[PDB]
């Protein structure tokens, strides 16, 4: 609308919004992707446990 | 090394009676191995000599 003024009619079928309107949505994001597990740096590493 | 359940000195009469008799510490390891190495097995470096402290 461009706020014209009608020379002899009104333009009463067009308004100016106020407040939004909440609505109901659909579903989303379902989970997470894979993730890793463990130190890859780590494995096969040498570890010291004789005793004294 | 000698082991023993007698609180009796080496060189004391109810003891042999010969020899210095020294506290010990621990149990002897046979000279090659040390113990704890690799998870699976693939073995650390070990430690060797006697009397060294390490």
């Amino acid at each position: 609308w461009y706020s014209p003024g009608g020379g002899y009619s009104q333009r009463t079928d067009n308004d100016t919004h106020t407040h939004t309107i909440s609505g109901s949505v659909s579903l989303g994001r379902d989970d997470i992707s894979r993730q890793p597990i463990n130190t890859l740096p780590p494995f096969r590493a040498a570890h010291i446990w004789r005793r004294i | 090394y000698r082991i023993g359940s007698y609180y009796i000195t080496e060189e004391d009469i109810n003891p042999g009676d010969s020899i210095s008799l020294g506290f010990g510490s621990w149990a002897k390891v046979t000279g090659v191995i040390m113990g704890t190495g690799v998870v699976n097995p693939d073995g650390s470096v070990p430690n060797a000599q006697r009397v060294e402290f390490q």
